[PDB]
């Protein structure tokens, strides 16, 4: 979609947020992070990793067991248990992390897309669209016209 | 603004007690809460960021909790150096708001 | 290693101006936004100022809007708190403070990692 | 007059894997796998561990005179055995249910080593000084265990004995004894052509008709003592009686309940720190919910997984240009 798509590059000079804007009013230029979506995204990712950690309910447990020379069956059984849960938690960890990694990357992608479409929702007739995901103003735009759009308050279309 | 309300305003206890503090605001500040330690005449030291994440090097006995509305700072096994005054921080949006202070005296 | 140094706290009369400063050490200063937070002597910490990494977006407290002015220097890696129209309500132990960096981005709006020693501003 | 909408990128190199593609360069990632330990046989929580040194649980519980330091210990968070822990029983013998014993000794730091049949307050006409051997050499000279008491026949006539112990300490009391299987030395040492030991309780229930044999020597010993144990509850009473071969107890161990722990086998040196989790190789932090350090752990520990890395993505596609 957006990430690795038509917005074919990130912004290294943008180091105050994940998602945001470039303005080019003929009054100045630069980068500016959209703080609302970035705060929301960080909340999401944090609740995500934190939930992956916390739902791991742990207690006090030692794994060691001594079985003598005449208890090989129960020794191999205790292995069967330990190795069993080894395999199970290995598997759930691996797949959980694969799944939610993809799901996170699409989370960012869809957030960026919703920001683009969010500004499209406001600049309908006062902007050409440029396939690198960037808007041209069909009117003259000052150093506050660039702000009204950032805070979701753009005037007559 | 957003107004923080720490409770209780002060508390005395011995070493080894289960200490409970609250930080408590108006808006939805999700988990943007930062707990700070303070010794008299000294600058703060970030204890808890993200309202649960333990700061690097801070002992595991410091713990944070709460979400959105109700916030809490819990200390499991208090130690002599932990005698201090504690401040929570709002970080959802400007301006940054702090609390009234929650000091721990000697019992 | 990493720390922030403060200076400029002195005895001053109401109505006049001062300048406090916080020099950074041990971290990429110009990559972070920064904050000035004042501990009103007797009361708790009170956020007063904050600035972005570039210095184009600046955020102030309502009590000091149009009265104080923050700035920063990349060549000197220093934080400037230029106070105008002082009054005893501004009497406070000033702290320079560093908002924390998170997963990949150096956000301005977060908890504060590193503090200065605390330089005291007295207004008689 | 243009305004662009874009996303973040930085000079990052961390790569996370997804279900549809590999080695995806991502602007930030959080690893969920603790893989660093640094040997430090830490004193988890508060209670310093117990190092048995050159001794094992046998030589520590029996009171082998080689194992004298360990007499001090009243507490420990967990027990440590080493690759040199061989000073177990000098006079050799089957510590029956030794694994069960070791498992039971896996709960808290409750010790009270206290005396029940003092060396000379409870045994008339019974030799309480011939406990000695070239097996339990306290640096050469002959000696015997520090928690058991041998009994002889005054060299020609073995009288009868029965001392019962009631529990009054209000916790579970580990009780230790032995049965001596010596006729060349049965008829000489305890004089009887017929002996028996008898341990009775509400929970332990047995006798032993002692054995005669030329068991291959160990530490220049041909006859041997079988070392037995049991647990006594509050108020309940243990009862001993024998016409021969009672290797009588001397003082036993009053345990309790609370925070249970474990036992270990490792060769590191204890230091000063804490932890919620401890391995035979060293401590680690119970904040990341996974390990690949070692399967045997003690405490509030992460899960052991066979994985090598658990890169979890937080940022987005790192696409500089
Ligand atoms: C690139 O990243 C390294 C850390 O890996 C940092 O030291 C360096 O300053 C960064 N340079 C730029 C231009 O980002």
């Amino acid at each position: 979609g957006a990430i690795a798509g038509f917005i074919e590059g990130g912004w290294t000079g943008m180091i105050d947020g994940w998602y945001g804007y470039h303005h080019q009013n003929e009054h100045g230029s630069g980068y500016a992070a959209d703080q609302k979506s970035t705060q929301i995204a960080i909340d999401g990712i944090r609740n995500k990793v934190n939930s992956v950690i916390e739902k791991m309910n742990i207690q006090f447990t030692s794994v060691g067991k001594e079985f003598n020379s005449l208890e090989k069956r129960m020794e191999n059984l205790n292995k069967k248990v330990d190795d069993g849960f080894l395999d199970v938690w290995t598997y759930n960890a691996e797949l959980l992390i694969l799944l939610e990694n993809e799901r996170t990357l699409d989370y960012h992608d869809f957030n960026v897309k919703n920001l683009y479409e969010k500004v499209k929702s406001q600049l309908r007739n006062n902007a050409k669209e440029i396939g690198n995901g960037c808007f041209e103003f069909y009117h003259k735009c000052d150093n506050e016209c660039m702000e009204s759009v950032k805070n979701g308050t753009y005037n007559y279309p | 603004e957003i107004v923080l309300t720490q409770s209780p305003s002060s508390v005395s206890a011995s070493v080894g007690d289960r200490v409970t503090i609250t930080c408590r605001a108006t808006q939805g500040i999700s988990s943007w809460l930062a707990w700070y330690q303070q010794k008299p005449g000294k600058p703060p030291k970030l204890l808890i960021f993200g309202a649960s994440s333990l700061q690097s090097g801070v002992p595991s006995r410091f713990s944070g909790s709460g979400s959105g509305t109700d916030f809490t700072l819990t200390i499991s096994s208090l130690q002599p150096e932990d005698f201090a005054t504690y401040f929570c921080q709002q970080a959802h949006s400007f301006p940054l708001t702090f609390g009234g202070g929650t000091k721990v005296e000697i019992k | 290693q990493v720390q922030l140094v403060e200076s400029g706290g002195g005895v001053v009369q109401p109505g006049r101006s001062l300048r406090l400063s916080c020099a950074a050490s041990g971290f990429p200063f110009s990559s972070y936004g920064m904050h000035w937070v004042r501990q009103a002597p007797g009361k708790g910490l009170e956020w007063v100022a904050g600035v972005s990494y570039d210095g184009s977006y600046k955020y102030y407290a309502d009590s000091v809007k149009g009265r104080f002015t923050i700035s920063r220097d990349s060549s000197k890696s220093t934080l400037y708190l230029q106070m105008n129209s002082l009054r005893p309500e501004d009497t406070a132990v000033y702290y320079c403070a560093r908002p924390s960096a998170i997963f990949g981005i150096y956000i301005i709006l977060n908890g504060l990692d590193v503090w200065g020693q605390g330089t005291t501003v007295t207004v008689s | 007059d243009t305004i662009c909408v874009g996303y973040h990128a930085n000079n990052s190199t961390d790569t996370v894997d997804t279900i549809l593609e590999k080695n995806v360069t991502v602007t930030h990632s959080v690893n969920l796998l603790e893989d660093s330990h640094n040997g430090k046989l830490c004193s988890l929580n508060g209670k310093s561990p117990l190092q048995l040194g050159n001794c094992n649980v046998a030589g520590w519980i029996l009171g082998n005179p080689e194992c004298d330091l360990l007499l001090t210990a009243d507490s420990w968070s967990y027990i440590i055995e080493t690759s040199n822990s061989k000073n177990g029983a000098c006079y050799p013998g089957e510590f029956t249910d030794y694994e069960e014993l070791r498992e039971q000794l896996s709960t808290v730091s409750s010790f009270e080593r206290f005396e029940i049949f003092p060396k000379a307050t409870s045994w008339p006409n019974h030799d309480t000084t011939k406990g000695t051997t070239v097996a339990c050499s306290h640096s050469g000279a002959k000696s015997f265990y520090r928690n058991l008491l041998w009994i002889v026949q005054k060299e020609n006539s073995y009288p009868k004995l029965s001392n019962s112990y009631t529990n009054n300490k209000g916790k579970r009391v580990l009780v230790i004894w032995g049965v001596h299987h010596p006729y060349r030395d049965q008829q000489a040492l305890y004089r009887n052509n017929h002996t028996y030991v008898s341990v009775e309780s509400s929970k332990y229930y047995q006798r032993f008709t002692p054995e005669i044999v030329a068991r291959p020597k160990v530490r220049e010993q041909a006859g041997r003592i079988n070392y037995y144990w049991t647990l006594l509850d509050q108020g309940d009473t243990i009862t001993f009686e024998a016409t021969g071969n009672l290797i009588a107890p001397w003082h036993a161990f009053a345990l309790k309940k609370g925070s249970s722990s474990g036992m270990m086998v490792s060769d590191a040196q204890v230091h000063n720190c804490t932890t919620k989790c401890q391995t035979p190789h060293g401590a680690l932090k119970s904040n990341l919910p996974f390990q690949n350090v070692h399967p045997i752990t003690i405490g509030e520990c992460p899960k052991y997984v066979k994985s090598t890395q658990l890169r979890m993505a937080t940022g987005l596609r790192n696409i500089p240009s």
